[PDB]
């Protein structure tokens, strides 16, 4: 908890709950290998017991969801990803969350399995519809909602 | 089984209750004391919410009750460009 | 144990300098419990919160039948800090030895009479000279702000915010003199500490009445067209009894000058005209209540510049005195304090 | 025996009992909220007073900001229109 | 009136929301439409313009409780050898 609160940054804007979950993280050639495969999902569980920052987005725009659901093993541990996408959705994390690109999560898949098992936990809200209206057609929405809305605008 | 939602308007837009406790204020505004145990009005008075815009919300309802469970290539919602950043707020108010 | 430790530590004093004594003894007291709360008690959360609480009940300690001194000796205290003086401090030492005055003040739990204190120390301080420098002034405004709400320091940061703002304001009053009209005679030096009604604790409440000395008017009048012109829909309303004058005494030797009050001020007119004058023949122009009239007569004849023709040295309803010509001062800058 | 020097002491009033910038909640004779911060790059000169036809009071990057997308004062819902 | 952020007065609609948020505490009774207007107070406070009034809203409302549950506290301590039934 206490470094998770002194919330480390990596070169590429890797949060400590985007290097948990991301396959591309490496591991040294010694014994490691043999016990500190990524991702764990009982690193990114531990971690978000410990209330990591599960909406952190990086310089890439990636969050902690779309990271993960490129995963190129979903079936061999399929455990070990059901696991972390339950455990980062059930805590705080949105599902439509944009990133730079203007890629949901569902976009970013390159996977039949990540991409169905994320809609199986996608829960449709009337908020984030409204939100991807208004940026669609670009709406000037300073001021004219609440702030905790304008940030919410620009997560999608 | 009707909750009446009421807009700035006077627009009683009367929908099914289990549609509209899809939204966490309106199943928190008929809980606590004002549940009104008496199967007669459960009338909800948004005092600030239009009604052009209360429609949207309840047309929402209506499809969220209506394709939860599908995902079978929903079809998108229709929101207009003009009542948007209306709706998101009516969103954010009635939450989800 | 640290709630009677505050009575072995802050009750025993007697009077002296109480208030560079009540805040110091509370902070020794508060600084051995909180390294020994560390140090021992692995820095509990409960042993913090019974330290503060035992302050609390230690710092405002009320004495039976009576109010707690805690907020007068604290506000005494930031006035002996922050009022210059020949203690030889300097701005890091007073600066310092507010920020751990704080923790004092947090236990307090009566703010708003060391809110009234403070303004009333303020207030002097702002407006007499008195204090040391007004970045430190600032700075404990500041200070305050932080330990609690802004409408706490609204009154004080709106004062400090007044006295800062004067030279500006003289400068535009003498750039206004100049460019109005024709060149209006400076025959005065006329410097305004234009004070904000609500802000300041200073009440005019003017039942005593006064009336402008002649040579005073015309900068009355000046100052009110330019704060009528300048500024807009402000009703200046004019505080008499903290206006002071300087005065040189060529009538007899003019050997110094005398700094005195406006309403002393106003007795030395009647007495330019002529040397002997009585209390009716002063009054009607002045046309103040006798009460300030009386003070400031008496005030007067302690500086015995104005000698009493009549024996009875008592003030009546002749009370003539005279400019007392064998009168002199020691020093050539003869300023009469109140 | 004549006055050469003076100091006075004036105070003053607003004409019309206003308190506070409404909008920000502190005193309109104070520095906005926004201009509070970034103190060192403000001149304490520019929090100038903006006065409506309703005779309310508020700073003028206060009222300025808030009129940008809301026409309406803030305090009492009518237009607003400077003095 | 809309849901945009509006100049809120804390002082005056926390007034207007401590009579039902202490009439609920204590299960008084208090109007359906006076329920349904307090759900605005709260949303008002919590989307307040230029600040959001949340730390506001929270602090208070922490404030009344601990002022509240203390006010109960030594409602139960005042009886001796009913501080069962009294704190039931
Ligand atoms: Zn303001
Ligand atoms: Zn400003
Ligand atoms: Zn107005």
């Amino acid at each position: 908890y206490n470094l998770i609160h002194l919330d480390p940054r990596t070169r590429e804007g890797f949060t400590l709950l985007h290097l948990a979950v991301n396959s591309n993280t490496p591991v040294d050639d010694f014994h490691t290998n043999d016990v500190c495969s990524f991702p764990n999902a009982l690193v990114t569980k531990l971690l978000l017991d410990c209330g990591a920052e599960v909406n952190a987005v990086d310089n890439e725009g990636n969050s902690a969801l779309h990271i993960i659901v490129q995963y190129n093993r979903p079936i061999s541990d399929f455990l070990t990803l059901h696991s972390i996408i339950i455990s980062l959705v059930e805590a705080g994390a949105h599902t439509d969350m944009t990133n730079k690109q203007n890629k949901t999560p569902l976009d970013k898949s390159t996977t039949g399995v990540s991409e169905i098992l994320l809609k199986t936990q996608m829960k449709m809200s009337l908020k984030c519809l409204a939100a991807r209206a208004v940026r669609a057609n670009d709406i000037n929405y300073q001021d004219q909602i609440p702030r905790t809305l304008e940030e919410f605008v620009g997560f999608h | 089984m009707y909750v009446k939602l009421i807009s700035s308007d006077g627009h009683e837009f009367i929908v099914k209750r289990e549609h509209a406790l899809t939204s966490g204020t309106i199943k928190a505004m008929l809980s606590g004391p004002g549940q009104f145990a008496e199967n007669e009005t459960n009338e909800v008075n948004f005092r600030e919410i239009p009604s052009h815009v209360l429609s949207k919300v309840c047309m929402y309802f209506t499809y969220k009750v209506r394709y939860t469970n599908s995902s079978t290539e929903i079809p998108e919602f229709p929101i207009a460009p003009e009542i948007a950043l209306e709706l998101l707020m009516a969103a954010n108010f009635l939450d989800c | 144990h640290i709630h009677d430790e505050g009575l072995r530590a802050t009750s025993n004093l007697t009077q002296e300098n109480m208030p560079t004594l009540f805040v110091e003894s509370v902070l020794e007291v508060h600084g051995k419990f909180v390294q020994l709360i560390n140090t021992v008690l692995n820095g509990d959360q409960h042993f913090m919160s019974a330290l503060d609480k035992a302050l609390t009940s230690v710092v405002n300690y009320r004495e039976p039948k009576s109010v707690c001194k805690a907020p007068e000796l604290l506000a005494k205290y930031c006035d002996n800090l922050l009022k210059k003086s020949a203690k030889g401090m300097t701005e890091n030492e007073v600066e310092d030895r507010l920020t751990s005055f704080i923790t004092v003040f947090k236990y307090i739990d009566d703010k708003d009479v060391f809110q009234k204190f403070y303004a009333r120390m303020l207030a002097k301080r702002l407006i007499h000279g008195l204090s040391m420098s007004m970045d430190s002034e600032e700075a404990m405004i500041n200070k305050l702000k932080q330990a609690c709400g802004y409408e706490f320091t609204s009154k004080l940061h709106r004062m400090y915010t007044d006295m800062s703002v004067s030279a500006d304001l003289n400068n535009k009053f003498n750039n206004f003199i100049k460019n109005q009209d024709t060149v209006i005679d400076l025959g005065i030096s006329f410097q305004i500490y234009v004070l904000q009604a609500g802000a300041w604790p200073l009440t005019q409440a003017p039942s005593s009445t006064f009336a402008i000395p002649q040579e005073l008017e015309k900068s009355v009048q000046m100052f009110e067209l330019f704060y009528s012109q300048h500024f807009s829909g402000r009703k200046l309303t004019w505080l008499h009894y903290l206006c002071t004058g300087e005065v040189k005494m060529n009538y007899l030797g003019k050997p110094y000058v005398a700094m005195v009050t406006t309403y002393q001020m106003a007795v030395l007119l009647a007495f330019n005209n002529s040397e002997t004058v009585s209390y009716k023949e002063l009054q009607d122009s002045t046309q103040m209540n006798e009460k300030e009239l009386t003070k400031t007569i008496k005030s007067l004849l302690d500086v015995k510049m104005i000698n009493h023709d009549s024996e009875k040295e008592d003030i009546d309803a002749e009370s003539s005195f005279s400019l007392n010509m064998n009168f002199s001062s020691k020093r050539t800058k003869f300023k009469i304090t109140t | 025996f004549e006055v050469k020097k003076w100091n006075a002491v004036a105070l003053w009033a607003w004409d019309i009992v206003v308190d506070n910038c409404a909008i920000c909640r502190n005193h309109i004779m104070d520095l906005c909220i926004e201009c509070q911060a970034n103190q060192a790059s403000a001149t304490s000169e520019e929090c100038t007073v903006a006065w409506g036809v309703c005779n309310h009071a508020f700073h003028f990057h206060c009222i300025s900001r808030w009129l940008k997308t809301r026409q309406v004062c803030p305090l009492d819902n009518r237009e607003w229109e400077f003095q | 009136t809309s849901l945009k952020p509006r100049v809120v007065d804390f002082d005056e609609t926390w007034n207007k929301l401590l009579t039902t948020i202490k009439a609920v505490v204590m299960l008084e009774y208090v109007e359906r439409a006076t329920w349904n207007d307090r759900f605005s107070d709260i949303y008002a406070l919590c989307v307040a313009y230029p600040e959001p009034l949340g730390e506001r809203l929270y602090t208070e409302t922490k404030i009344f409780l601990e002022n509240h549950v203390r006010h109960l506290h030594k409602r139960v301590l005042e009886s001796e050898e009913q501080v069962l039934v009294m704190y039931h």
